[PDB]
């Protein structure tokens, strides 16, 4: 393999294929504070064109992290089928980029071909990819999934609901359930992000979310988003089971930054298949976002992108309901202004979708960047065009306790009624029934609370 | 005219309006399946069916005949039959048939040798087609292979509404190390001499699993010809006695 | 729990749960050669209703063969949703029956039943159940998997191409390949059941299969239907994986008779995600059938029904893309005549669809057995109209090694164009393009092998 | 022509046309009984062969009774259209099936096709069809009639209310006729059999079913099944004149055994005109069934499929708003266990509809024949399969006065929707206002006999 090339008379010789990877993605705050990002323009265009002619075997060959060293880079390894390797591990980036790109390239032609990929072959395309390009290939590779709503089908555009509170109160929890369910939204999960990480505080959390989906007969699924050990303890002692999540980091060292085995993700497959009330097969949901891997100190020189893509191999082989980056829940060191959240939620969301996971999109923002809830705006539009499967849902978008910005309830509605989307199926079907929505759009007796009393 | 049992009839192409008439002809040669015979709409054609009947109605006589007492005296073997009387009671009671009567054990212990390394067991099984065809191709090699640089050959007989497990009582009443069984299978729609050959390495009544046992089956003149059968038997014989297992627990 | 009912004023009383399934199932050779079935048909009615009033409890804690002495009851015990059981747990097997019939149950609500649901449970609501019910019943239970193609999709049937020979001769073997093209048939899979069982032979057999589907580009995926352990060995050697197939039995000494472990499967399950040419997830194929456990002596006193409806417990959890009862493959001694295999075709397609999985039916009958071709046409157009996945497909049905007559070529276009049903889409679309079919029916040039020459 | 072929070296020869159309019969209890069987298997393929090899004319020429003995035998040779006849004459009848089979065979060509045929050149074909020959080739014949209902048009299943009584008590009779309505069943005929045959029971009973058609203003028709003649005297004498029914028999002799003369199905199809309150032209009903003419001592050495051929030839000419045949009402000693009645409903309805008659079924069964209710089940759905017109509907089939078991009002709705099947357009629309029926299905509150009151 080359890893030089000569532009504009100048020659660009890089020193390994971990360089290649960072140098060639868009101008980022996170791959600067790395010292790993191209120094100038004329240097990322030589990168992205170095990998661009490096070929798929170069890159699979070439994990950020060594197999012998990091389970997860054994675990993308591992679930490789080799049949579908051979056939493209000659081909070049830019032949990968362009297949991809193919309208000649049906849904059932990428179905086997993305699993002869790695993650870093993933990252590898994204990085040559225009925002357009990003946002066409992600549309072309729907990704399908089945809880008790089946997710990700075109046409078709989801929401979580997210009720969050600063003490977990389940008058306030409550409260913005009833305001999202009028809006539509709650058809990928009703999840909470709870303050206190006991089992008991749990348990209350599931009932009062269960409660209502009692009430009302519901077609959807529960989550606290809490370690998975002590999610796997409440579901076992008797808590109602739907989602298990757990928030993945794309290094052996970053999974044991957040305290998570391997054996844990397995154990709760397995605690789902016994307790969960699902209906479907997926009953996992996992949480991304660049920027995880650095702050751990767990990147080993690679880029964010590149390992965030190690993030979509890995949630692949379980097999869950739901991933979504966070796309700028921590902050400006990795990821500064507007220009830079939409492209990595573009790349995010294309990688998730070639890793073949039913990949979602906390569109958002937090309040130490340069950032403002018209940027949320902008690219939950231009994910919905990509056929993102779901985004977050809260009132106006103020999360409470976690002190960031996501998409609001109407902003669902919005995207829903702009492009002509409609919810989950079973979903729509209860909404229809509940007099709040009709032939896609909210009645004028949607977005009331007060409707559920 | 017409005979549905012909050559001409087996032969026969129903494609009406074909793309290349040389290559069904091709085709229909390569096999003995019924290709090539066209269609009427979905359904099958006439001809056809009316070949599918009559091929039927011959199978159907080829289940409930059997092979006569005089044929078995020809090839001088003795005839011992299991707990089963006659022919329709064989077709019902497969765990009967997987044991010999009372008068049986009397007469193997008594008109046979003591512990043979290869035992020849003979039984008609569900075809008497496949007995009678194949009888005088693929015996005469099987014995003279067995003692041709062979071992100690047991004593052949006939076994009548045998099945295939009833060479677990043979193996321990004999006491043999291989135990050799030709046994007919159930008859085809287009023929009945397939013969098949079930071996097994000292069976044993009460632990022999059905993955123990090597089955050579489809011997007959359009499958494995009864003389090359023969041979390979006799290859299989000698593998059984050297690496002390059979079946599954074989190797190669 | 009774196991005494009192009908016209006699009492019946029966000694276990074991007695009750075996007495209840309509006459049958199997179960008289078994010693298991009723003495009158006053007694069966009274097995029937005994059976009917006992709960979902009852069945669940008595399975036929007991838990640490048989892995298979381990793997169906194993794998039941606990909360799904408690739901249901004190269900009688009428409310069962009547749960399943209803119209206000929906797919999705089965979905979440049937999973606590055991192979003992699934057995007893068949045995209570008309040939309508079994029919109706099935139909509304639809199973949808996905290799290269899509099966069990309602509106569609698709069929198992069986290019058999005496001599594993290729020639042979590819005529009847084109033969069955022709008229629509091999979207479910092109299965050879080989005559001589090692490496060398299968992978001729397989290049021969998929020389075939690669020169054509067919949507489909090949198959050699020898031990699992061989076709593990020859695609681990090269050999074109596409389905990997075990013929399995409902005991943990039935699967010994058939010389494989649980292992075996487990390997060809991973086997198959590394080496085979499939785009979807399932690739992994069994057949079953009455009277295998009994023949093997492992049925433990139990009747046939029961030990049928284990094999679908078993293959539930490997999740494979087809799997087909051999209703009358073996002979008179298990399944006698017409009635007899025509109901046992509905039991088995019932309580494989009541299983969760993609259940199809060999339709087929012996010569020694009192049956010709018109029963295959009658159970493979019944079967049809309960959405059975898939039938086999011979030149007229006659199989020249097997030595019985199963469905023919000309009966899945029959079926289809009957009843308005089209192939799975992926394999319909192949058919379109190579001029065969148009409007799911075939054209004039169709039943011709000659069209690929 | 050729009476004679060699199979498998042995020479088959027939004595005259009447007994090759004897043995050619698949085997059945009705041709031992009159001794025109086949004494093997090999026999009846030989007749088979012989019957496909004869032709049209070979046939048309040599009735089973001579013209100038017969009424029936001059009413079938007289009605055939000699243009049609002299198109087909050399036809053999193996080309004859071929013909009906052809996908490339419109319904168009076959309606000026049958007009050439007679009888027992129908009965010929059915001969030397399988089942599914005898279901596909039904299927795309229609026949389709109009009273005050239309029926036979394809995606449509019609059924008749058979409410009968011991004593032709009105109150019986009344609430069968509810229990069926809320069911959907009706739309072919609300038909009473009379247990006295005399003029005022007959116009209580007619009261009564049309006291209820009146009062919910039903789309449909009464009928009575008593004698002809008194059918007329009642209709003259004022009472509700719907449909007009009479048994057939294929023999003048079979005629006189049930008192039936040609005049008077013409003075029926006259009353009729007259009096009958019928939207549409058809206002006759005919019911048939193997066995009748033996049973009456009138078959002359014939068999009863091409007896009953004769019955359709007779029926056609009146061009009767529905004729079914009546399957296993009579015993064993004609159709004597499962297969042989379902080879019977299938050849009937064959025949019916290759006859251009309004061809539905009773698919039934006697208590003294080896038959039970999961033998109606399996017919009455493979029928359905080819397009039958209609079948019975009994509370679950058992009439409590003919002493047999029919099909149930459950049947015709498990019909529907098993192969989304709708009523008669008319009635689909009365159902639909009485809440009954919405899409085909049966609402909630359906199969409720009380929503009448
Ligand atoms: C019906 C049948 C079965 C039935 C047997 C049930 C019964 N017969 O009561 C069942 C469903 C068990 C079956 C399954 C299998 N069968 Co099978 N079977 C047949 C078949 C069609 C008929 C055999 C026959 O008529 N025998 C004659 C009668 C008189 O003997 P029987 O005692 O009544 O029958 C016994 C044996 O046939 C034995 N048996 C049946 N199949 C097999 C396979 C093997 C390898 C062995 C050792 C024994 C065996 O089981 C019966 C009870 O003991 C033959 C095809 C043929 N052309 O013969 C294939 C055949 C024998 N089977 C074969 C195969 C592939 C299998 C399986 C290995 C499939 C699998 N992958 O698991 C299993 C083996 C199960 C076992 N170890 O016993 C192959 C053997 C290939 C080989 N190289 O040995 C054959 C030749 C067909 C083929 N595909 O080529 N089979
Ligand atoms: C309490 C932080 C929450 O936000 C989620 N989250 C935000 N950013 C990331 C990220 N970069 N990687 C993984 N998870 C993330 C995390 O799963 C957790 O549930
Ligand atoms: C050579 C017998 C073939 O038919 C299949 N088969 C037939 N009957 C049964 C049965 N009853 N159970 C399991 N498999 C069966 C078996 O898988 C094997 O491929
Ligand atoms: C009281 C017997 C009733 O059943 C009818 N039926 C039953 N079997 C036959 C048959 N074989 N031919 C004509 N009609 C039949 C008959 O019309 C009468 O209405
Ligand atoms: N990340
Ligand atoms: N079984
Ligand atoms: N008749």
């Amino acid at each position: 393999m080359k890893l030089k090339t000569t532009l504009f008379g100048n020659v660009y010789q890089f020193k390994d294929v971990k360089e290649v990877l960072a140098k060639a993605n868009e101008l980022r705050s996170g791959d600067v504070l790395a010292g790993v990002a191209a120094a100038s323009s004329q240097e990322r265009v030589a990168a992205k064109q170095v990998l661009s002619e490096m070929t798929v075997a170069d890159i699979r060959n070439n994990p950020v992290i060594a197999y012998e060293d990091d389970c997860v880079t054994r675990l993308i390894q591992d679930d490789v089928n080799e049949t579908a390797y051979n056939q493209i591990k000659n081909w070049s980036i830019s032949e990968l980029r362009e297949y991809v790109l193919s309208d000649e390239t049906s849904v059932d032609d990428i179905a086997f071909t993305r699993k002869g990929l790695t993650s870093e072959v993933v990252a590898a395309v994204a990085k040559i990819c225009s925002n357009a390009d990003l946002i066409y290939g992600a549309k072309k590779m729907p990704v399908i999934k089945k809880a008790n709503t089946t997710i990700g089908i075109p046409g078709t555009f989801s929401a979580r609901l997210q009720p969050n509170d600063t003490r977990d109160d389940v008058q306030s929890i409550a409260a913005q359930i009833y305001e999202g369910l009028s809006f539509g939204v709650g058809d990928a999960v009703i999840g909470v992000n709870p303050v206190t990480d006991d089992v008991e505080n749990l348990s209350r959390v599931l009932d009062t979310i269960y409660g209502v989906i009692d009430k009302f007969n519901i077609p959807t699924q529960g989550c606290v988003l809490a370690h998975v050990t002590t999610q796997i303890e409440a579901i076992r002692r008797g808590a109602p089971g739907g989602l298990i999540f757990q928030s993945i980091c794309g290094s052996e060292k970053g999974l044991k930054e957040f305290g998570v085995e391997l054996a844990m993700l397995d154990e709760a497959r397995a605690v789902g298949a016994e307790f969960n009330r699902i209906a479907g097969e997926n009953c996992l949901y996992f949480e991304t976002g660049q920027g995880s891997a650095l702050s751990a100190g767990a990147n080993f020189g690679a880029d964010q992108v590149t390992m965030e893509a190690r993030n979509y191999g890995l949630a692949r082989h379980y097999d869950p309901f739901i991933v979504n980056t966070v796309v700028g829940f921590i902050g400006p060191e990795y990821l500064y202004n507007d220009r830079q959240i939409i492209r990595a939620g573009l790349e995010d969301h294309f990688m998730g979708k070639l890793s073949g996971i039913s990949m979602g999109c906390d569109c958002c923002y937090t309040n130490h960047a340069d950032a403002d809830q018209n940027l949320n705006e902008n690219l939950m539009i231009l994910l919905a065009t990509a056929g993102c499967n779901y985004i977050m849902g809260m009132p106006l978008g103020d999360d409470i306790m976690l002190n960031y910005q996501t998409t609001a309830f109407h902003d669902t509605a919005t995207v829903r009624q702009l492009l002509n989307l409609r919810p989950s199926p079973e979903f729509e079907r209860w909404l229809e029934s509940m007099g709040i929505m009709a032939n896609g759009r909210l009645t004028k007796r949607a977005g009331d609370p007060s409707l559920f009393f | 005219a017409l005979d549905l049992g012909s050559a001409e009839a087996k032969a026969w192409i129903g494609v009406e309006n074909p793309h290349r008439a040389d290559v069904l002809t091709e085709l229909r040669r390569s096999t003995v399946a019924r290709v090539c015979t066209g269609r009427a709409g979905p359904r099958p054609r006439t001809q056809a069916l009316l070949r599918f009947l009559a091929d039927h109605s011959r199978s159907k006589d080829t289940v409930l005949k059997e092979v006569p007492e005089e044929w078995v005296k020809a090839q001088g073997l003795l005839e011992v039959r299991s707990e089963i009387s006659d022919k329709n009671l064989y077709l019902t009671r497969p765990d009967m048939g997987r044991r010999l009567c009372a008068e049986a054990v009397e007469a193997l212990k008594a008109q046979c040798v003591a512990n043979p390394d290869v035992q020849v067991v003979i039984s008609d099984g569900l075809s008497t087609d496949a007995i009678t065809v194949n009888y005088e191709e693929i015996l005469p090699p099987l014995m003279a292979g067995l003692k041709q640089a062979g071992l100690k050959v047991g004593t052949p007989f006939f076994v009548r509404y045998g099945r295939v497990k009833i060479e677990d009582q043979i193996g321990e009443i004999l006491g043999a190390k291989v135990v050799i069984l030709l046994v007919g299978e159930r008859p085809g729609l287009g023929q009945s001499e397939s013969l098949s050959c079930y071996a097994v390495y000292s069976p044993r009544m009460a632990t022999t699993v059905e993955a123990d046992r090597t089955c050579i089956s489809n011997i007959h003149q359009g499958g494995t010809p009864p003389v090359e059968a023969a041979a390979v038997i006799v290859d299989l014989a000698k593998r059984m006695l050297e690496q002390k297992a059979s079946g599954i627990n074989m190797t190669r």
